[PDB]
Protein backbone atom coordinates (compact mmCIF):
# COMPACT_ATOMS: atom_id res chain seq x y z
CA UNK A 1 0.00 0.00 0.00
CA UNK A 2 1.04 3.69 -0.23
CA UNK A 3 1.99 4.31 3.48
CA UNK A 4 4.59 1.51 3.87
CA UNK A 5 6.25 2.37 0.51
CA UNK A 6 6.14 6.16 1.12
CA UNK A 7 7.98 5.78 4.47
CA UNK A 8 10.79 3.96 2.62
CA UNK A 9 10.72 6.09 -0.54
CA UNK A 10 11.08 9.29 1.48
CA UNK A 11 14.02 7.77 3.35
CA UNK A 12 15.82 6.26 0.36
CA UNK A 13 15.39 9.17 -2.07
CA UNK A 14 17.03 11.56 0.40
CA UNK A 15 20.47 12.82 -0.41
CA UNK A 16 22.67 11.32 2.30
CA UNK A 17 21.81 7.67 1.72
CA UNK A 18 21.52 7.89 -2.06
CA UNK A 19 24.80 9.66 -2.80
CA UNK A 20 26.48 7.48 -0.22
CA UNK A 21 25.25 4.32 -1.95
CA UNK A 22 26.06 5.53 -5.46
CA UNK A 23 29.68 6.37 -4.64
CA UNK A 24 30.07 3.11 -2.72
CA UNK A 25 28.78 1.08 -5.68
CA UNK A 26 30.96 3.04 -8.11
CA UNK A 27 34.12 2.36 -6.12
CA UNK A 28 33.08 -1.28 -5.64
CA UNK A 29 32.78 -1.78 -9.40
CA UNK A 30 36.09 0.01 -9.99
CA UNK A 31 38.03 -2.03 -7.43
CA UNK A 32 36.59 -5.49 -8.25
CA UNK A 33 37.49 -7.36 -5.04
CA UNK A 34 37.18 -11.07 -4.38
CA UNK A 35 35.04 -10.62 -1.24
CA UNK A 36 32.90 -7.45 -1.26
CA UNK A 37 31.88 -7.40 2.42
CA UNK A 38 35.29 -6.72 3.98
CA UNK A 39 36.06 -4.24 1.20
CA UNK A 40 32.88 -2.33 2.05
CA UNK A 41 33.87 -2.47 5.72
CA UNK A 42 37.20 -0.89 4.82
CA UNK A 43 35.72 1.72 2.49
CA UNK A 44 33.18 2.78 5.10
CA UNK A 45 35.92 2.89 7.76
CA UNK A 46 38.20 5.27 5.85
CA UNK A 47 35.13 7.18 4.64
CA UNK A 48 33.83 7.71 8.19
CA UNK A 49 36.68 10.19 8.72
CA UNK A 50 35.33 12.36 5.90
CA UNK B 1 4.83 1.24 -9.66
CA UNK B 2 1.81 2.28 -11.69
CA UNK B 3 0.63 -1.35 -11.76
CA UNK B 4 1.02 -2.62 -8.19
CA UNK B 5 -0.86 0.41 -6.85
CA UNK B 6 -3.93 -0.75 -8.80
CA UNK B 7 -3.26 -4.33 -7.70
CA UNK B 8 -3.25 -5.56 -11.30
CA UNK B 9 -0.48 -7.49 -13.01
CA UNK B 10 1.66 -6.52 -15.98
CA UNK B 11 -0.66 -8.41 -18.38
CA UNK B 12 -3.95 -6.76 -17.38
CA UNK B 13 -6.58 -6.11 -20.04
CA UNK B 14 -8.59 -2.93 -20.52
CA UNK B 15 -11.65 -4.26 -18.68
CA UNK B 16 -9.29 -5.44 -15.95
CA UNK B 17 -8.01 -1.87 -15.50
CA UNK B 18 -11.56 -0.51 -15.56
CA UNK B 19 -12.64 -2.87 -12.76
CA UNK B 20 -9.50 -2.35 -10.67
CA UNK B 21 -9.79 1.43 -10.81
CA UNK B 22 -13.54 1.21 -10.16
CA UNK B 23 -13.17 -0.62 -6.87
CA UNK B 24 -9.97 1.10 -5.71
CA UNK B 25 -11.31 4.60 -6.40
CA UNK B 26 -14.68 3.88 -4.83
CA UNK B 27 -12.87 2.59 -1.73
CA UNK B 28 -10.50 5.56 -1.25
CA UNK B 29 -12.42 8.64 -2.40
CA UNK B 30 -12.33 11.40 0.26
CA UNK B 31 -16.11 11.81 0.42
CA UNK B 32 -16.59 8.05 0.98
CA UNK B 33 -13.45 6.98 2.85
CA UNK B 34 -13.44 9.47 5.72
CA UNK B 35 -9.77 9.30 6.71
CA UNK B 36 -6.81 7.01 7.34
CA UNK B 37 -3.76 6.29 5.19
CA UNK B 38 -5.80 7.28 2.15
CA UNK B 39 -4.15 10.54 1.09
CA UNK B 40 -1.35 9.31 -1.17
CA UNK B 41 -3.29 6.18 -2.14
CA UNK B 42 -6.08 7.98 -3.99
CA UNK B 43 -3.64 10.26 -5.80
CA UNK B 44 -1.54 7.35 -7.04
CA UNK B 45 -4.70 5.49 -8.05
CA UNK B 46 -5.77 8.45 -10.17
CA UNK B 47 -2.30 8.88 -11.66
CA UNK B 48 -1.97 5.18 -12.47
CA UNK B 49 -5.34 5.00 -14.19
CA UNK B 50 -4.65 8.21 -16.11
CA UNK B 51 -1.32 6.80 -17.32
CA UNK B 52 -2.78 3.38 -18.12
CA UNK B 53 -6.09 4.37 -19.76
CA UNK B 54 -4.47 5.84 -22.88
CA UNK B 55 -2.58 3.49 -25.23
CA UNK B 56 0.19 5.90 -26.29
CA UNK B 57 1.15 6.91 -22.75
CA UNK B 58 0.59 3.33 -21.59
CA UNK B 59 3.02 1.92 -24.14
CA UNK B 60 5.60 4.66 -23.65
CA UNK B 61 5.54 3.90 -19.92
CA UNK B 62 5.68 0.14 -20.56
CA UNK B 63 8.89 0.43 -22.57
CA UNK B 64 10.43 2.78 -19.97
CA UNK C 1 -0.76 -27.68 -4.85
CA UNK C 2 -1.42 -23.98 -5.38
CA UNK C 3 -0.03 -20.55 -4.53
CA UNK C 4 -1.51 -17.10 -4.10
CA UNK C 5 0.37 -14.28 -5.87
CA UNK C 6 1.56 -12.83 -2.56
CA UNK C 7 2.97 -16.26 -1.68
CA UNK C 8 4.99 -16.18 -4.90
CA UNK C 9 6.14 -12.66 -4.00
CA UNK C 10 7.79 -13.93 -0.81
CA UNK C 11 10.70 -15.39 -2.81
CA UNK C 12 12.55 -12.59 -4.62
CA UNK C 13 16.34 -12.98 -4.38
CA UNK C 14 19.07 -14.71 -6.39
CA UNK C 15 19.03 -17.25 -3.55
CA UNK C 16 15.33 -18.16 -3.93
CA UNK C 17 13.72 -16.89 -7.14
CA UNK C 18 10.11 -17.74 -8.00
CA UNK C 19 8.27 -16.56 -11.12
CA UNK C 20 4.64 -17.04 -12.12
CA UNK C 21 3.70 -17.20 -15.80
CA UNK C 22 0.97 -18.83 -17.89
CA UNK C 23 -0.58 -20.22 -14.71
CA UNK C 24 2.60 -21.92 -13.52
CA UNK C 25 4.91 -21.16 -10.58
CA UNK C 26 8.57 -21.84 -11.33
CA UNK C 27 11.58 -22.01 -8.99
CA UNK C 28 14.36 -20.72 -11.25
CA UNK C 29 16.99 -20.77 -8.50
CA UNK C 30 19.30 -23.32 -10.13
CA UNK C 31 19.18 -21.36 -13.39
CA UNK C 32 20.41 -18.15 -11.77
CA UNK C 33 22.97 -20.25 -9.91
CA UNK C 34 24.29 -21.86 -13.10
CA UNK C 35 23.99 -18.77 -15.36
CA UNK C 36 25.37 -15.75 -13.48
CA UNK C 37 26.03 -12.93 -15.92
CA UNK C 38 24.27 -10.14 -17.77
CA UNK C 39 21.95 -12.85 -19.10
CA UNK C 40 20.37 -13.39 -15.67
CA UNK C 41 19.68 -9.69 -15.04
CA UNK C 42 16.23 -9.26 -16.68
CA UNK C 43 14.65 -12.06 -14.63
CA UNK C 44 16.53 -11.36 -11.40
CA UNK C 45 15.04 -7.88 -11.69
CA UNK C 46 11.63 -9.59 -11.95
CA UNK C 47 12.13 -12.16 -9.20
CA UNK C 48 8.80 -12.80 -7.53
CA UNK C 49 7.07 -10.91 -10.34
CA UNK C 50 4.44 -12.07 -12.86
CA UNK C 51 6.14 -13.07 -16.11
CA UNK C 52 3.12 -13.86 -18.30
CA UNK C 53 3.47 -10.65 -20.32
CA UNK C 54 6.77 -11.92 -21.73
CA UNK C 55 5.11 -14.92 -23.39
CA UNK C 56 2.08 -15.51 -25.62
CA UNK C 57 -0.70 -18.06 -25.02
CA UNK C 58 -0.71 -19.95 -28.34
CA UNK C 59 2.88 -21.17 -27.97
CA UNK C 60 4.89 -21.36 -24.77
CA UNK C 61 7.84 -19.46 -26.23
CA UNK C 62 8.21 -15.68 -25.72
CA UNK C 63 6.66 -13.27 -28.20
CA UNK C 64 8.40 -12.82 -31.55
CA UNK C 65 8.53 -9.97 -34.11
CA UNK C 66 10.39 -8.88 -37.29
CA UNK C 67 13.55 -7.16 -35.96
CA UNK C 68 13.57 -3.61 -37.41
CA UNK C 69 17.41 -3.49 -37.75
CA UNK C 70 18.10 -6.93 -39.36
CA UNK C 71 14.57 -7.81 -40.65
CA UNK C 72 14.92 -11.41 -39.28
CA UNK C 73 12.15 -12.80 -36.99
CA UNK C 74 13.33 -13.20 -33.35
CA UNK C 75 12.03 -13.03 -29.73
CA UNK C 76 10.68 -9.65 -28.54
CA UNK C 77 12.84 -8.99 -25.45
CA UNK C 78 12.33 -5.30 -24.45
CA UNK C 79 13.45 -6.11 -20.86
CA UNK C 80 16.70 -7.68 -22.15
CA UNK C 81 18.07 -11.05 -23.24
CA UNK C 82 17.03 -13.67 -20.62
CA UNK C 83 18.68 -17.13 -20.34
CA UNK C 84 18.18 -19.45 -23.41
CA UNK C 85 17.68 -16.62 -25.94
CA UNK C 86 20.00 -16.56 -28.99
CA UNK C 87 22.07 -13.47 -29.80
CA UNK C 88 20.86 -11.38 -32.75
CA UNK C 89 24.04 -11.89 -34.79
CA UNK C 90 26.26 -14.95 -35.47
CA UNK C 91 28.47 -15.32 -32.40
CA UNK C 92 31.07 -17.89 -31.32
CA UNK C 93 29.96 -18.59 -27.74
CA UNK C 94 26.19 -19.34 -27.74
CA UNK C 95 26.02 -23.13 -27.70
CA UNK C 96 22.82 -25.02 -28.52
CA UNK C 97 23.83 -28.30 -26.87
CA UNK C 98 21.43 -27.76 -23.96
CA UNK C 99 18.14 -29.60 -24.22
CA UNK C 100 15.08 -27.47 -23.60
CA UNK C 101 14.24 -23.85 -22.78
CA UNK C 102 13.34 -23.19 -19.17
CA UNK C 103 9.85 -22.08 -20.17
CA UNK C 104 9.43 -25.53 -21.76
CA UNK C 105 11.25 -27.62 -19.11
CA UNK C 106 8.28 -27.80 -16.77
CA UNK C 107 9.23 -31.11 -15.15
CA UNK C 108 12.52 -29.72 -13.80
CA UNK C 109 11.60 -26.11 -12.99
CA UNK C 110 7.89 -26.07 -12.06
CA UNK C 111 6.56 -26.47 -8.53
CA UNK C 112 2.89 -26.10 -7.71
CA UNK C 113 0.47 -24.12 -9.84
CA UNK C 114 -0.59 -20.49 -9.69
CA UNK C 115 -4.09 -19.63 -8.48
CA UNK C 116 -6.22 -17.76 -11.01
CA UNK C 117 -8.23 -16.11 -8.21
CA UNK C 118 -8.18 -15.62 -4.45
CA UNK C 119 -10.89 -15.00 -1.86
CA UNK C 120 -11.10 -13.88 1.77
CA UNK C 121 -12.33 -16.39 4.35
CA UNK C 122 -13.13 -15.17 7.86
CA UNK C 123 -12.31 -18.02 10.23
CA UNK C 124 -13.80 -17.85 13.73
CA UNK C 125 -12.64 -20.12 16.56
CA UNK C 126 -15.83 -20.61 18.56
CA UNK C 127 -14.29 -21.95 21.80
CA UNK C 128 -11.83 -19.07 22.27
CA UNK C 129 -13.23 -16.18 20.27
CA UNK C 130 -10.49 -15.23 17.77
CA UNK C 131 -11.63 -13.83 14.44
CA UNK C 132 -9.18 -13.97 11.55
CA UNK C 133 -9.39 -12.87 7.94
CA UNK C 134 -7.31 -14.88 5.49
CA UNK C 135 -6.82 -15.15 1.73
CA UNK C 136 -7.04 -18.56 0.04
CA UNK C 137 -7.38 -19.64 -3.61
CA UNK C 138 -11.04 -19.67 -4.62
CA UNK C 139 -10.84 -23.24 -5.98
CA UNK C 140 -9.21 -25.23 -3.20
CA UNK C 141 -10.36 -28.21 -1.15
CA UNK C 142 -10.99 -27.69 2.56
CA UNK C 143 -8.00 -29.89 3.41
CA UNK C 144 -5.59 -27.22 2.20
CA UNK C 145 -7.73 -24.44 3.67
CA UNK C 146 -7.16 -26.30 6.94
CA UNK C 147 -3.47 -26.45 6.03
CA UNK C 148 -3.42 -22.67 5.55
CA UNK C 149 -5.25 -22.23 8.87
CA UNK C 150 -2.77 -24.52 10.64
CA UNK C 151 -0.56 -21.44 11.11
CA UNK C 152 -3.37 -19.90 13.19
CA UNK C 153 -4.02 -22.97 15.37
CA UNK C 154 -1.41 -25.72 15.59
CA UNK C 155 -4.23 -28.06 16.71
CA UNK C 156 -6.69 -27.32 13.89
CA UNK C 157 -6.74 -31.00 12.90
CA UNK C 158 -8.72 -31.91 16.02
CA UNK C 159 -11.15 -29.03 15.43
CA UNK C 160 -14.28 -29.46 13.32
CA UNK C 161 -15.35 -26.99 10.66
CA UNK C 162 -18.79 -25.58 9.95
CA UNK C 163 -20.28 -23.13 7.46
CA UNK C 164 -23.56 -21.29 6.98
CA UNK C 165 -24.82 -23.53 4.20
CA UNK C 166 -28.40 -23.22 2.98
CA UNK C 167 -32.97 -21.46 5.09
CA UNK C 168 -29.37 -21.00 6.25
CA UNK C 169 -28.09 -23.28 9.02
CA UNK C 170 -24.57 -23.92 10.29
CA UNK C 171 -23.78 -27.33 8.78
CA UNK C 172 -20.76 -29.59 8.45
CA UNK C 173 -18.33 -29.28 5.53
CA UNK C 174 -16.71 -32.19 3.72
CA UNK C 175 -12.95 -31.83 3.51
CA UNK C 176 -12.41 -33.01 -0.07
CA UNK C 177 -14.92 -30.60 -1.60
CA UNK C 178 -13.72 -27.08 -2.41
CA UNK C 179 -15.32 -23.99 -0.89
CA UNK C 180 -17.58 -23.66 -3.94
CA UNK C 181 -18.83 -27.26 -3.97
CA UNK C 182 -19.56 -27.17 -0.22
CA UNK C 183 -22.03 -24.31 -0.72
CA UNK C 184 -19.87 -21.33 0.26
CA UNK C 185 -20.24 -19.17 -2.87
CA UNK C 186 -18.06 -16.29 -4.06
CA UNK C 187 -19.78 -12.95 -4.60
CA UNK C 188 -16.94 -10.41 -4.90
CA UNK C 189 -17.65 -9.96 -8.65
CA UNK C 190 -21.25 -9.09 -7.79
CA UNK C 191 -20.01 -6.87 -4.96
CA UNK C 192 -17.83 -4.93 -7.39
CA UNK C 193 -20.45 -4.80 -10.15
CA UNK C 194 -22.99 -3.38 -7.68
CA UNK C 195 -20.67 -0.88 -5.94
CA UNK C 196 -20.51 -2.74 -2.63
CA UNK C 197 -17.09 -2.81 -0.90
CA UNK C 198 -15.29 -6.13 -1.18
CA UNK C 199 -14.66 -5.97 2.59
CA UNK C 200 -18.30 -5.34 3.56
CA UNK C 201 -19.39 -8.96 3.98
CA UNK C 202 -17.01 -11.91 4.19
CA UNK C 203 -18.08 -15.57 4.28
CA UNK C 204 -17.47 -17.09 7.70
CA UNK C 205 -16.14 -20.49 8.78
CA UNK C 206 -16.83 -21.53 12.35
CA UNK C 207 -14.28 -23.84 13.96
CA UNK C 208 -15.57 -25.81 16.95
CA UNK C 209 -13.42 -28.02 19.18
CA UNK C 210 -13.61 -31.81 19.10
CA UNK C 211 -12.61 -33.12 22.53
CA UNK C 212 -9.58 -35.38 22.46
CA UNK C 213 -6.87 -36.72 24.75
CA UNK D 1 -31.81 -54.38 38.60
CA UNK D 2 -28.66 -54.84 40.69
CA UNK D 3 -28.66 -51.13 41.14
CA UNK D 4 -25.14 -50.35 42.39
CA UNK D 5 -23.64 -52.45 39.61
CA UNK D 6 -25.77 -50.58 37.07
CA UNK D 7 -24.64 -47.15 38.28
CA UNK D 8 -20.99 -48.25 38.43
CA UNK D 9 -21.21 -49.46 34.82
CA UNK D 10 -22.91 -46.19 33.85
CA UNK D 11 -20.08 -44.14 35.37
CA UNK D 12 -17.48 -46.33 33.66
CA UNK D 13 -19.24 -45.82 30.31
CA UNK D 14 -19.38 -42.06 30.88
CA UNK D 15 -15.66 -42.01 31.67
CA UNK D 16 -14.65 -44.14 28.67
CA UNK D 17 -16.89 -42.38 26.13
CA UNK D 18 -14.78 -39.23 26.50
CA UNK D 19 -12.18 -40.90 24.28
CA UNK D 20 -12.52 -40.18 20.54
CA UNK D 21 -12.84 -43.72 19.20
CA UNK D 22 -14.65 -45.20 22.21
CA UNK D 23 -17.95 -43.52 21.28
CA UNK D 24 -18.17 -45.48 18.03
CA UNK D 25 -17.67 -48.75 19.91
CA UNK D 26 -20.27 -47.94 22.56
CA UNK D 27 -22.91 -46.98 20.01
CA UNK D 28 -21.91 -50.12 18.10
CA UNK D 29 -22.43 -52.38 21.13
CA UNK D 30 -25.93 -50.95 21.60
CA UNK D 31 -25.13 -48.78 24.62
CA UNK D 32 -27.51 -46.19 23.18
CA UNK D 33 -30.85 -47.97 23.56
CA UNK D 34 -29.68 -49.70 26.76
CA UNK D 35 -28.88 -46.40 28.48
CA UNK D 36 -32.04 -44.87 27.03
CA UNK D 37 -34.15 -47.61 28.63
CA UNK D 38 -32.26 -47.30 31.93
CA UNK D 39 -32.93 -43.56 31.96
CA UNK D 40 -36.55 -43.91 30.83
CA UNK D 41 -37.86 -46.59 33.20
CA UNK D 42 -35.92 -45.82 36.39
CA UNK D 43 -37.10 -43.71 39.32
CA UNK D 44 -34.07 -43.69 41.64
CA UNK D 45 -32.78 -40.16 41.21
CA UNK D 46 -29.02 -40.78 41.41
CA UNK D 47 -29.10 -43.52 38.77
CA UNK D 48 -31.38 -41.36 36.62
CA UNK D 49 -28.78 -38.58 36.76
CA UNK D 50 -26.01 -41.05 35.91
CA UNK D 51 -28.13 -42.18 32.94
CA UNK D 52 -28.70 -38.66 31.65
CA UNK D 53 -24.99 -37.90 31.95
CA UNK D 54 -24.08 -41.16 30.18
CA UNK D 55 -26.50 -40.52 27.30
CA UNK D 56 -25.22 -36.99 26.77
CA UNK D 57 -21.63 -38.22 27.07
CA UNK D 58 -22.14 -40.91 24.38
CA UNK D 59 -23.72 -38.69 21.64
CA UNK D 60 -21.38 -35.62 21.73
CA UNK D 61 -18.77 -34.76 19.00
CA UNK D 62 -18.28 -30.95 19.52
CA UNK D 63 -17.04 -28.87 22.52
CA UNK D 64 -20.38 -26.99 23.03
CA UNK D 65 -22.20 -29.50 25.33
CA UNK D 66 -26.00 -30.05 24.74
CA UNK D 67 -28.35 -29.68 27.79
CA UNK D 68 -28.44 -32.87 29.98
CA UNK D 69 -31.38 -35.18 29.00
CA UNK D 70 -34.55 -34.49 31.04
CA UNK E 1 -13.19 -31.15 36.86
CA UNK E 2 -10.77 -32.93 34.51
CA UNK E 3 -12.86 -31.84 31.52
CA UNK E 4 -12.90 -28.23 32.72
CA UNK E 5 -9.14 -28.27 33.27
CA UNK E 6 -8.46 -29.49 29.73
CA UNK E 7 -10.75 -26.84 28.22
CA UNK E 8 -9.07 -24.02 30.14
CA UNK E 9 -5.61 -25.29 29.17
CA UNK E 10 -6.51 -25.17 25.48
CA UNK E 11 -8.00 -21.69 25.84
CA UNK E 12 -4.74 -20.44 27.33
CA UNK E 13 -2.55 -22.06 24.68
CA UNK E 14 -4.59 -20.54 21.85
CA UNK E 15 -4.35 -17.11 23.48
CA UNK E 16 -0.55 -17.40 23.59
CA UNK E 17 -0.32 -18.62 19.99
CA UNK E 18 -2.24 -15.52 18.92
CA UNK E 19 0.40 -13.12 20.28
CA UNK E 20 3.36 -15.10 18.94
CA UNK E 21 1.72 -15.20 15.50
CA UNK E 22 1.12 -11.44 15.58
CA UNK E 23 4.78 -10.69 16.26
CA UNK E 24 6.08 -13.04 13.56
CA UNK E 25 3.51 -11.71 11.07
CA UNK E 26 4.70 -8.14 11.59
CA UNK E 27 8.33 -9.15 11.11
CA UNK E 28 7.75 -11.03 7.85
CA UNK E 29 5.38 -8.37 6.46
CA UNK E 30 8.05 -5.71 6.84
CA UNK E 31 10.84 -7.96 5.53
CA UNK E 32 9.15 -8.83 2.23
CA UNK E 33 8.32 -5.21 1.35
CA UNK E 34 11.87 -4.19 2.25
CA UNK E 35 13.20 -6.81 -0.16
CA UNK E 36 10.94 -5.63 -2.99
CA UNK E 37 11.88 -1.97 -2.61
CA UNK E 38 15.55 -2.96 -2.32
CA UNK E 39 15.21 -4.77 -5.65
CA UNK E 40 13.72 -1.77 -7.44
CA UNK E 41 15.95 0.91 -5.95
CA UNK E 42 19.12 -1.13 -6.46
CA UNK E 43 18.28 -1.68 -10.12
CA UNK E 44 17.91 2.09 -10.46
CA UNK E 45 21.16 2.70 -8.56
CA UNK E 46 23.15 0.32 -10.75
CA UNK E 47 21.77 1.83 -13.96
CA UNK E 48 22.61 5.37 -12.87
CA UNK E 49 26.08 4.48 -11.58
CA UNK E 50 26.83 2.72 -14.87
CA UNK E 51 25.73 5.76 -16.87
CA UNK F 1 30.60 -2.15 -24.87
CA UNK F 2 34.36 -2.18 -24.54
CA UNK F 3 35.73 -5.26 -22.72
CA UNK F 4 35.95 -3.25 -19.50
CA UNK F 5 32.25 -2.28 -19.66
CA UNK F 6 31.26 -5.93 -20.34
CA UNK F 7 33.56 -7.15 -17.49
CA UNK F 8 32.02 -4.54 -15.12
CA UNK F 9 28.47 -5.65 -16.13
CA UNK F 10 29.46 -9.31 -15.46
CA UNK F 11 30.81 -8.32 -12.00
CA UNK F 12 27.92 -5.94 -11.30
CA UNK F 13 25.29 -8.57 -12.17
CA UNK F 14 27.10 -11.42 -10.40
CA UNK F 15 25.30 -13.26 -7.61
CA UNK F 16 27.47 -12.36 -4.61
CA UNK F 17 27.60 -8.58 -4.87
CA UNK F 18 24.04 -8.14 -6.10
CA UNK F 19 22.40 -10.27 -3.40
CA UNK F 20 24.62 -8.61 -0.78
CA UNK F 21 23.54 -5.17 -1.98
CA UNK F 22 19.87 -6.19 -2.02
CA UNK F 23 20.11 -7.58 1.52
CA UNK F 24 21.96 -4.54 2.85
CA UNK F 25 19.58 -2.01 1.32
CA UNK F 26 16.54 -3.94 2.55
CA UNK F 27 17.89 -4.03 6.10
CA UNK F 28 18.89 -0.36 5.92
CA UNK F 29 15.43 0.71 4.76
CA UNK F 30 14.02 -1.34 7.64
CA UNK F 31 16.13 0.13 10.45
CA UNK F 32 16.43 3.62 8.90
CA UNK F 33 19.44 4.96 10.84
CA UNK F 34 20.04 8.71 10.84
CA UNK F 35 23.73 7.89 10.29
CA UNK F 36 23.91 5.02 7.77
CA UNK F 37 27.72 5.19 7.60
CA UNK F 38 28.08 3.59 11.05
CA UNK F 39 25.04 1.32 10.86
CA UNK F 40 26.47 -0.16 7.66
CA UNK F 41 29.75 -0.77 9.50
CA UNK F 42 28.09 -2.65 12.35
CA UNK F 43 25.78 -4.59 10.00
CA UNK F 44 28.66 -5.68 7.75
CA UNK F 45 30.79 -6.56 10.78
CA UNK F 46 28.08 -8.86 12.12
CA UNK F 47 27.48 -10.37 8.67
CA UNK F 48 31.18 -11.08 8.11
CA UNK F 49 31.33 -13.06 11.37
CA UNK F 50 29.30 -15.86 9.76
Amino acid sequence: QTPLYEKMRDYAHSNKVQELLQKMTADLFIERPADPVTWMIKWLSEEQKR
Amino acid sequence: DYYEVMGLTRSANDIDIRRAYRRLALKYHPDINKDGAAGDEFLRICEAYEVLCDPKTKGFYDLY
Amino acid sequence: RYYTPYEVAMHNTPDDCWVSFLGGVYNLTDLIKANQGALAAPLIAAAGQDLTHWFDPTTKDPKRHICPATHIERFYTPMGRFIHVPPPEPMCNWDTSFGLPWWRDAKKYQIGLLSARTRVIRVRNVLTDQEDQIEVPCEEKLVEIRERYLELNAHAKSYTWKALVRTHVFQELDLNLTLEENGVPDETPVFEDHHVPTDYFIPVLHVYWNDDL
Amino acid sequence: CHEQLCINAMTAVSNVAEAPEARAILVASGAGPKLQHIFETATVEVVKRAAAQAIRQCRFKHLPYEVLPG
Amino acid sequence: EAAERRKLEEKERRMQQERERVERERVVRQKVAASAFARGYLSGIVNTVFD
